[PDB]
DNA sequence: ATCAATATCCACCTGCAGATTCTACCAAAAGTGTATTTGGAAACTGCTCCATCAAAAGGCATGTTCAGCGGAATTCCGCTGAACATGCCTTTTGATGGAGCAGTTTCCAAATACACTTTTGGTAGAATCTGCAGGTGGATATTGAT
DNA sequence: ATCAATATCCACCTGCAGATTCTACCAAAAGTGTATTTGGAAACTGCTCCATCAAAAGGCATGTTCAGCGGAATTCCGCTGAACATGCCTTTTGATGGAGCAGTTTCCAAATACACTTTTGGTAGAATCTGCAGGTGGATATTGAT
């Protein structure tokens, strides 16, 4: 019965950025639909690019390019190196 | 008595509606026209209200847009007034009809 | 009761496209920025509308459809939006 | 006991991420590598629109961010709005804008 | 180097329609990229339909929807048919 | 040993159109008639093409079907030029057409 | 006395002409080195298949050529018959390239 | 010359000549070469990145149909 | 409107690039048997959507008056098409090393698959909280009128 | 140029639904820890086919010349839409009840997923085969001036 969504992160990045500032749920219905949407467009092309590969893994180096693929310049260049960030530092553990 | 000459209250209209988010269309007329459309494809069907909702969302966005389109190309023939020539012209090249 | 009939009936939908005024139409053409509309635009947008309903209307009643509901749902129109070309964020898609 | 996004010193579900990757059959297998990276993607992202439509809100002199300051930030914004260009935010109006040769003297 | 390809299914297919004519080498390769164009666009559409309706199995009832939000028309009643055919047969065998 | 194509009276591979199936990622489970149901639209679809193709062919004294045949049969045809709406089909030229307002005075 | 053909009776002859016809329009040489060089700006020291090279010429004439009849029915909504750069921007400006 | 400049007048004009243009604007010429430009950075930038991830030294015609699928400019025999 | 200057169309022959057919391999599909799982059916439920009803005011429709828009028409400069003489360079073979894309075998790290301990995200919710929606009006522009 | 008619923005204040805070239940999830299978990089070398210099050579890009006529500006006035005011229709709002439908739970079996060994349909390179590109030129046809 019981739904989803990434509101309480929406939420956690919302108070990292503007302390003060809320949200209404009209306006966090559309953040999860960024989020999700956002999601498939990555996780598909990461799809094909592994199927034109032949590789049966979608690793982070293919959500890697895709995400090249998928977003324009200057937001794939800052997306990028917080990804490259977060799973250098996810290994360190 | 007074009145503002020709153009001055559409002006005035558009930084109206271009400040807002209001949908601009009736509900309630917009409901019978999807429910009508709808019934012509399947019968005894019920709608979810947000089912409606996103419908005119869609609906009024589309055509807000396609609005702006039809003006630049009144404006490209030197006019100020849209007219169905300009409409036609705008879906033309946006590969809706061709 | 579950006797003679079809359970009562709602009467009979016409010409409803007609319902889009004049004014409403002018409205959404103010929000776009024109400043004047020759008399044959009217007719002309409710046709463009009809056929812009028609093609989302036909393809969320196919998802409808499909799942074996009554019921058109937000998602099914959110998807038959996805599917055109024109994402819909902030009703569930 | 540590979450796996905690160490990856993220706030976005790296789990989350991690199974949606699994049920959506994207491929045979996922690496350990790209739930952590995909999510920080969306993080970076939502932190992204969210500075900016902040900014709107307190521009309009509002303290809750409603959708047409998510419209507001995406317009305006020629990268976001790329990336968005063939979306429609609910009840988020337009950018004020008029054409030069509509205007008076 | 083995490399798999359609162009032989449409040749036998290109003789049952016109039985006295032939096909250039590229406007063969063009018929293989239409098949497998259409095979993703009717693949993908059923695999969100499954997604949709949480079903893990794409059947021919998925094929079926699937054709009919993708082809135009006449297109779709005719494949529809074609296809309703073959499995009917194919069970009858 | 019978191959499924034959069952179902087709010339298109259901049992590779099954395979292609089970590899893309499209679901975790493929049914017994999805592959058979594909094919034998994919066939249709085929047969459709190759047709107003041939008598393109045919049109213009030559037997053999060149890719500019395949043009002339999608873009003349209101469904199928729809269907391709979005793809280029590489030397095919465009069909014949000048705006009236370009003709001379006549 | 010369004989001269009237100022667009001959561009309606290569308007038949070339659309009757189905080979490329751009020199073949000129537009490798035209795509060596782009390539060139992201990744150096790279090598093209021939197809390669094919693919993106029939690519990029079709896209020019569609775009030429958008530009020209903008310029004869403009009651005019010369195709103008405002005709390929508000073509392109209407498609979505532009912003 | 810059290469772009290799795409010559008389080229441009007979791409117009197949889209059925009949008079032409002597700025055409330009605005058609950044145009074209603008096109192919596009869909090699996006080709590249295929090749670059196939850890490969040529560019192929499975790079390029790709791309161009990837931008909606669907292109069919050269694979795919 | 008759030549007259020119470009496009159309007939016949013939040999080769490119299509079709033939010739045995083998990756893949088909056949049989065991194992695992999905999803329609039946039966009870509970939210949601449909259809009223009643009141009232927001917004649609209609009719009048005229401002000014857009298009018809006349004018005329100079931009672009047709033609042509000059020569630069793209195109056609095609033959020749080697950067590279691939095919083959080996195999550690990385990714299942499954049983268990443990936390976190979602939902209900009474509580309280509190941003801001909705309604009024003068000060400040800016006309439209005279 | 002076003066009255007016729209919008910003401030004024309480009215309450929509957002935030616990309170806490509590499972579907995520994390942890084994046993286990495997995808894909790594070292390795063959058959591609990509870069390239030779370079004859005519097809095609280019610079200049002459004027045809297209675009752009200007002038004008019919009449179409903008502004507004009056009448009143119908949408909007908010509270209410009824049923048909959707969604959750349990179950039986038809259907699909393996796992493995047997049987060819499909592919590649070679041998056989032919459709149509091309060359020549009077015939047909369309264009332009006197
Ligand atoms: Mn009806
Ligand atoms: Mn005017
Ligand atoms: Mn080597
Ligand atoms: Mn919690
Ligand atoms: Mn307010
Ligand atoms: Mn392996
Ligand atoms: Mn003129
Ligand atoms: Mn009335
Ligand atoms: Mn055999
Ligand atoms: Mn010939």
């Amino acid at each position: 019965t019981r739904k989803e969504s990434y509101a309480i992160y929406v939420y956690k990045v919302l108070k990292q950025v503007h302390p003060d500032t809320g949200i209404s749920s009209k306006a966090m219905s559309i953040m999860n639909s960024f989020v999700n949407d956002v999601f498939e467009r990555i996780a598909g092309e990461a799809s094909r690019l592994a199927h034109y590969n032949k590789r049966s893994t979608i690793t982070s180096r293919e959500i890697q390019t895709a995400v090249r693929l998928l977003l324009p310049g200057e937001l794939a260049k800052h997306a990028v190196s917080e990804g490259t960030k977060a799973v250098t530092k996810y290994t360190s553990a | 008595p007074h009145r503002y000459r020709p153009g001055t209250v559409a002006l005035r209209e558009i930084r109206r509606y271009q400040k807002s988010t209001e949908l601009l269309i009736r509900k309630l007329p917009f409901q019978r026209l999807v429910r009508e459309i709808a019934q012509d494809f399947k019968t005894d069907l019920r709608f979810q209200s947000s089912a409606v909702m996103a419908l005119q969302e869609a609906s009024e966005a589309y055509l807000v847009a396609l609005f702006e389109d039809t003006n630049l190309c009144a404006i490209h023939a030197k006019r100020v007034t849209i007219m169905p020539k300009d409409i036609q012209l705008a879906r033309r090249i946006r590969g809706e009809r061709a | 009761l579950g006797k003679g009939g079809a359970k009562r009936h709602r009467k009979v939908l016409r010409d409803n496209i007609q319902g889009i005024t004049k004014p409403a139409i002018r409205r959404l053409a103010r929000r776009g920025g024109v400043k004047r509309i020759s008399g044959l635009i009217y007719e002309e947008t409710r046709g463009v509308l009809k056929v812009f309903l028609e093609n989302v209307i036909r393809d969320a009643v196919t998802y409808t459809e499909h799942a074996k509901r009554k019921t058109v749902t937000a998602m099914d129109v959110v998807y038959a939006l996805k599917r055109q070309g024109r994402t819909l964020y902030g009703f569930g898609g | 006991a540590k979450t796996r996004s905690s160490r990856a010193g993220l706030q976005f579900p790296v789990g989350r991420v991690h199974r949606l990757l699994r049920k959506g059959n994207y491929a045979e297998r996922v690496g350990a590598g790209a739930p952590v990276y995909l999510a920080a993607v969306l993080e970076y992202l939502t932190a992204e629109i969210l500075e900016l439509a902040g900014n709107a809100a307190r521009d309009n002199k509002k303290t809750r961010i409603i959708p047409r300051h998510l419209q507001l930030a995406v317009r305006n914004d020629e990268e976001l709005n790329k990336l968005l260009g063939r979306v429609t935010i609910a009840q988020g109006g337009v950018l004020p804008n008029i054409q030069s040769v509509l205007l008076p003297k």
